[PDB]
């Protein structure tokens, strides 16, 4: 459809903060199209745009853009989501990041704060088997919402406790990663961990929002592990 | 900076707000049983002061807020006990219910003003 | 003027078959760079609906003579089997290696890996549908776990190229920085792969600028059999040939008679680097199963390699000079003409002409359709003038690059007179087995065409001929 | 820590739980109180006893309640300590007026 | 942690042997006990005082001693935390109740 | 299972169940005292209270197994100390000695209820 | 541990001066101070609160001011101890005597 | 001494404004004279338990320095020993100095550092 796109600002080196210059094109209503298909054609008219985009299908939390208020996977979410009756379409960046591209901002302190869980397993050396490890599916078939974080950073600049403050908290799937890697039960390091969590107030800074479920782009349980994390640690401070 | 959809904010919002009014409130109940007890002299006063129709709202108020504070603490009381189970319609049919019961405990102080 | 860092070992990728090896590198100790041009996570590996595919064994009994047997059966008979001896020889030494790191494998409700069917006769593994999800997701986790460095968010553009002809780094440009810089090392490993972005539907994704054959072939690096394509049943999403190697690491070329020589300071690992262990049909997961156990012996073959060939010297810093006025003419052009519609008309003549079908009349018309095409290509304008940062820039730089992979293939329709696995003909519908029974090779500054013989795979089993396809 | 801040929280809103039922069902089956009844319902031990505990499991309540909210909420550090120091004597001289209070009857 | 909770219970019962000698010893020295030398031998200071302190040490003391009970012998934890509530507010009450029965002679 | 010679076991056990039972007495004795002292009108109450054998059992046990706490309390303070030796005659000397101590302190008991 | 010590020692100060201020002013405006005068301006809530929140303060900021002297000077830890434990022993008793004697008026 | 997780910010040389070094002019010159520690009251009665001033010079001194990022560490690896507050801020070894040294100054902002951290 031919239609006009009004964004947060097409250049930031711009010595002004503000800058909601007209995007116009005019585009066929006979044929769909994803965001992604409106940046292409876009991006030959109007130059100076920029943007992170990888697969076309979604897979590796490239743009998890949050238009007109809403988030979502940018290779997910059609226009038609966003030409609702009424105008101004609202394809803005994301929130709360440092404003060092277009939309290619910066991440550091999100993949830092993933960073500080120790993601990844660990062994002492006891070698209980000795060609391959020793695991019953029970555990498989409730450990299939762990491993896809896609890191779209969705839930963690959704949840109104890590807000105010932004390095004290640890973020939901911060908190995924280290349930994925505590009920893998490949591993026997699970106190260290625990009451390295319980030092930090992180854990508890939680209100139970519990929002970002439903603005999840996979559809992961982030409370789930708020909640059987709390339990343990709580067993065993008490 | 506008999210449009923030339902549950509303609802853990006025928990800290109503704790922070409470906070004040107890402190206003302590003065009050203070002027009250003291003698005969102050009863009948302290009901005086009791009496006007700026404090009969505020007293409402004072105990409305106290029942919200009251009930949203349960829900987080239960809810982490594990008795409460997690998803959405349980989310939103806990709202739907402690908003009720707090507009039933609400009426309760209204009673106690009539 | 331009700042440099003396290093041991550069990676051109960074997640994939670029994972393995930078963790090999880590462990071995020395130090262990790694570019690339997107966030680890965000690689074309992560699309990952396929499962790597190992025979550990089931219930029922699974050699590797068996592995080897169908794995040649697969590739139509047309390629050397001594990387398929090492692959079927390795690779669950390798699997399992992986499976001790915790990645998280789908079990069987005894404890075991889970095995599943595919085309022909027994293992064709799989973990979820997000399989290689979890091996990039464990390889970025155990990159985290040794702390090697990535310098994520930058560009290869081209290499080095001395006067005795080796290889000593690479250089970069950025997209958080966007200066170059040169990160020079013996050992640069080639291993990012993909091309299909030159057509119009394929499964891969834009990412992919098709930059392995880019800095190769334009530094003049040869490449073997680039129109091996295979499209998936009917969209394109292989590129089976790709930068010449061994089952140790180091690329080849060739001396004006022919003969394959060891080239210095080049390697090469993953879906780029071609052994034609998938041919015709890949082997469900072998390019897969070629980014793990082929970049493990990449990593075990790292002392055999630099021992050989070490301390070199650099083009009388000279050579840089090469890709610098490459960017210089990047400097020159203010107007001309956009180079998407060069990029439309290329891709429109590749996908038009050759795909599954080329005709021979039809074959000469698109290679002078894009060889013209080629020829006014010089003059391209600029659409962004932005000095900090924009995507455009590097979209440029892409076409220099896109646009030559796909001359390769098309050359090559000129070479083979039959239709041999993939490769398909109308005029040529049959496959012979006189002639070419061996590797193509693209000479890049003749931009010609010779060929380059095979083994009949002589290693620790009593070969076998071709059989019949019935 | 913060589970030591937990427990307290969790178990001193029981007490305060069971507090409010009961004087409020005082209040409920009050029936035409009077300054006697008044007097009467409080000179006891029980609910002596029992207030100078609400009081008391109140501080220890509010003290962390608001040290999480002036935690969260008010960043400059010089303010955010001289603000829970009022707000703690707040808290003691409420238990204290209390005794002075329930202690004279 | 544990040495803290050693001493306390040394010092502690320190008081509590100073206070049973003393307060034992007035029943040995009683010689015809009657109401009139009861609250005689209670409306002073010092009795006054040492049974105030008595009972808070015996808070302070048997709080640990319980801890130490219960963190031994019952296994399940939502059992023994809600046990160690009950037990924390029978001490506190105990405290108050002394209150109110000492400061009212 | 059976040891068939828990010599410590016996002198231990009696200490933590001394306890348990003591720390019930004190609510039992501070019930004792308040009622008592509110007026006359309790005291003779309060001692008629004191009056049934029954209670009577009851308080001379409450005493005897206090004194038993305390002589134990004492054993673990000096010999934490380091003012006791350690040794098996020690141990037993100290178990003899304090045996009689206790039920020396129980007779006390017995004396006041007489 | 330390700056926990450093706080208790500033905020109790703090509390502390404001008493001090408060109490020898009315010294300062005594006017030929009486026993109805005297009693008048104890018998006060203002009056009653805020000695017993002064006595509190004294006892939770002389604690460690003498944990403080007695860790730096008196070098034997036996000593130290039952040193700590009278001094100890000695502000708890303030405080309940201070009770005793302010709410008896 | 220094310490470095390994990121490189820089490339071939470090980052860092003279405005720290203009700031820094006070610490990278104790000579080790022992005037200083022997001459603090609050260091005698307690000769193992305290740091000495020079002794946070030095702390100071690899605090201050941007050229790292391990404050905290530090800082709560101090706060736990009651080294730091054993002063009382007696001062009188800034006049006995013999390179006319600021250990009062480093007292001060690290103080106001730690009590900021662990407030
Ligand atoms: C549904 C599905 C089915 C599949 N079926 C099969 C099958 O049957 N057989 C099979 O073998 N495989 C199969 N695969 C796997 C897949 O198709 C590829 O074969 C495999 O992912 C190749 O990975 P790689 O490591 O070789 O390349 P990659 O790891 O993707 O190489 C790219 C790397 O280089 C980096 N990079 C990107 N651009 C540049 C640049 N310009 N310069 C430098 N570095 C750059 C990237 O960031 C990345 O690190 C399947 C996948 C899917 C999703
Ligand atoms: C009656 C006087 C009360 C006072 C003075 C008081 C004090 C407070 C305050 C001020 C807060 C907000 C600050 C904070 O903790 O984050 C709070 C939180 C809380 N209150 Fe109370 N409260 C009272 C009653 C109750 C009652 C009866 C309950 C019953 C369960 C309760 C349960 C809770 C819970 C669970 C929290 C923590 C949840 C949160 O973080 O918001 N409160 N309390
Ligand atoms: C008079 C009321 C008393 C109460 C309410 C009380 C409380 C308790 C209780 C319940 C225990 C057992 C739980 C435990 O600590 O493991 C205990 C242990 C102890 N008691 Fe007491 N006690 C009292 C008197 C005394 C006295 C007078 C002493 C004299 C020294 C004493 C010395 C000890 C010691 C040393 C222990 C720890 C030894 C052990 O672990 O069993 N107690 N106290
Ligand atoms: C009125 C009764 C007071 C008592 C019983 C008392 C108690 C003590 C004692 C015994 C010391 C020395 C032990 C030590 O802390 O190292 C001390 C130190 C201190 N006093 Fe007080 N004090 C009182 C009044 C005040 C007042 C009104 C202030 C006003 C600010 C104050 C400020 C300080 C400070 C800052 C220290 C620590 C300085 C140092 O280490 O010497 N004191 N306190
Ligand atoms: S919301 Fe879900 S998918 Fe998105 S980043 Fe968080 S965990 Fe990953
Ligand atoms: S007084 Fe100054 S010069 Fe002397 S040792 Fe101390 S810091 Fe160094
Ligand atoms: S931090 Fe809040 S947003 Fe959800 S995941 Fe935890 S309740
Ligand atoms: S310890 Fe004392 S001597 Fe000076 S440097 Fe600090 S005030
Ligand atoms: S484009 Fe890669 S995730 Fe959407
Ligand atoms: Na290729």
């Amino acid at each position: 459809m031919r239609l006009e796109f009004s964004i947060y600002r097409y250049n930031p080196d711009v010595d002004d903060a503000p800058r909601m210059q007209d995007y116009t094109l005019e585009a066929d209503e006979g044929r769909d199209m994803m965001l992604l298909d409106a940046l292409i054609q876009l991006k030959e008219k109007d130059p100076s745009l920029s943007f992170r985009r990888s697969c076309r299908e979604g897979v590796c939390g490239s743009d998890g853009l949050n238009m007109n208020g809403k988030n979502g996977l940018a290779c997910i979410t059609p226009i038609s989501a966003l030409n609702q009756p009424g105008k101004k379409i609202v394809i803005r960046p994301l929130p709360g990041l440092p404003v060092i591209r277009d939309l290619v901002v910066d991440m550091g302190q999100f993949y830092a704060q993933y960073e500080k869980i120790k993601p990844y397993l660990l062994n002492n050396g006891q070698n209980p088997p000795a060609r391959e490890h020793l695991q019953m599916p029970e555990q498989r078939e409730k450990l299939d919402g762990l491993y896809e974080c896609i890191l779209c950073a969705c839930c963690s600049t959704s949840c109104p406790s890590f807000w105010w403050n932004p390095d004290k908290f640890i973020g939901p799937a911060g908190l995924l990663a280290a349930y994925r890697f505590l009920i893998d039960s490949r591993d026997t390091e699970t106190d260290s961990r625990l009451d390295g969590l319980s030092d930090a107030f992180s854990v508890f800074r939680c209100h139970s929002i519990m929002n970002c479920v439903s603005v999840c782009p996979k559809g992961l349980n982030p409370t789930r592990a708020i909640g059987h994390i709390k339990s343990m640690l709580l067993q065993r401070n008490a | 900076q506008t999210i449009r959809f923030p339902i549950t904010a509303i609802a853990s919002i006025l928990h800290r707000v109503s704790g922070v009014i409470t906070f004040v409130a107890v402190g206003i109940l302590l003065w009050l049983l203070g002027t009250s007890l003291s003698s005969p002299e102050g009863f009948e006063q302290a009901s005086a002061i009791m009496g006007s129709f700026f404090v009969k709202f505020i007293m409402w108020g004072i105990l409305t807020a106290l029942a919200y504070h009251v009930v949203v603490g349960i829900r987080h009381m239960m809810m982490d006990f594990g008795y409460l189970e997690e998803t959405f319609e349980a989310g939103k049919r806990s709202a739907k219910i402690s908003f009720v019961i707090t507009v039933v405990l609400s009426l309760l102080a209204g009673v106690l003003v009539w | 003027k331009l700042p440099v860092r003396e290093f041991d070992a550069v990676v051109i990728g960074a997640g994939g078959a670029g994972m393995r090896a930078a963790l090999q590198i880590s462990q071995s100790g020395q130090t262990c760079a790694l570019l690339s041009k997107v966030f680890p996570t965000r690689s074309h590996t992560v699309s990952a609906q396929g499962g790597i595919t190992v025979a550990l064994g089931n219930t029922h009994e699974d050699n590797w003579e068996w592995h080897m047997y169908d794995t040649v059966k697969g590739s139509d008979y047309i390629g050397d089997q001594d990387a398929i001896e090492y692959m079927c020889k390795t690779g669950p030494e390798a699997i399992l290696e992986l499976e001790h790191m915790g990645l998280p494998f789908s079990r069987l409700d005894d404890g075991r890996i889970y095995q599943r069917p595919f085309g022909g006769q027994a293992r064709t593994a799989a973990a979820a549908d997000r399989t290689g999800h979890a091996l990039l997701h464990t390889l970025y986790q155990q990159n985290l776990k040794n702390h090697t460095t990535i310098f994520s968010e930058w560009y290869a553009l081209d290499l080095v190229k001395n006067q005795d002809g080796a290889v000593v780094g690479c250089t970069a440009l950025c997209i958080e920085t966007g200066e170059v810089v040169y990160f020079k090392a013996r050992a640069t490993v080639l291993a990012t792969g993909g091309a299909g972005r030159i057509y119009q539907s394929t499964t891969n994704a834009h990412i992919n600028t098709g930059d392995g054959v880019g800095m190769a072939i334009r530094a003049g690096v040869p490449v073997q059999d680039m129109e091996m394509w295979q499209f998936h049943p009917p969209t394109c999403h292989y590129m089976m040939g790709g930068i010449p190697t061994k089952v140790t690491g180091q690329a080849l070329t060739v001396n004006e008679k022919g003969e394959d020589v060891v080239v210095p300071g080049l390697f090469a690992v993953g879906e780029i680097a071609c052994v034609s262990v998938h041919g015709a049909n890949r082997l469900g997961g072998n390019s897969l199963l070629d980014l793990v156990v082929f970049g493990r012996a990449a990593g075990l073959h790292l002392q055999e390699s630099i021992a050989e060939q070490g301390a070199l010297r650099d083009a009388s810093e000279s050579d840089v000079e090469a890709s610098l006025d490459r960017l210089n003419r990047w400097n020159n052009n203010r107007n001309g003409e956009d180079p998407v519609a060069i990029r439309k008309a290329l891709q429109e003549c590749m996908q038009h002409n050759f795909s599954v079908f080329r005709e021979g009349d039809a074959m000469a018309k698109g290679l002078e359709q894009l060889k013209v095409i080629r020829e006014r290509l010089k003059n391209a304008r600029l659409d962004d003038t932005s000095s900090e940062f924009n995507t455009q820039r590097v979209e440029c730089l892409e076409l220099d690059n896109l646009m030559e992979t796909a001359y390769a293939t098309a050359v090559s329709a000129n070479f083979r007179t039959e239709s041999r696995g993939a490769h398909s003909r109308f005029d040529f519908p049959d496959r012979d087995d006189e002639n070419w029974l061996c590797h193509s090779l693209y000479l890049p500054e003749s931009e010609s065409m010779t060929r380059r013989s095979v083994n009949m795979e002589p290693k620790l089993r009593p070969a076998f001929p071709p059989k019949i396809r019935t | 820590n913060g589970v030591h801040d937990f427990i307290l929280v969790r178990a001193t809103a029981i007490v305060l739980t069971l507090y409010i039922i009961y004087m409020v069902g005082f209040f409920a089956t009050s029936g035409e109180l009077t300054y006697e009844v008044w007097i009467g319902f409080f000179a006891s031990a029980f609910t002596k006893v029992f207030t100078l505990l609400a009081l008391f499991s109140i501080l220890i309540h509010a003290w962390i309640g608001m040290w999480q909210v002036l935690t969260d909420y008010v960043k400059p550090l010089a303010l955010r300590l001289m603000l829970q120091l009022v707000i703690v004597v707040a808290l003691v001289v409420y238990v204290i007026y209390g005794f002075v209070v329930v202690w004279g009857v």
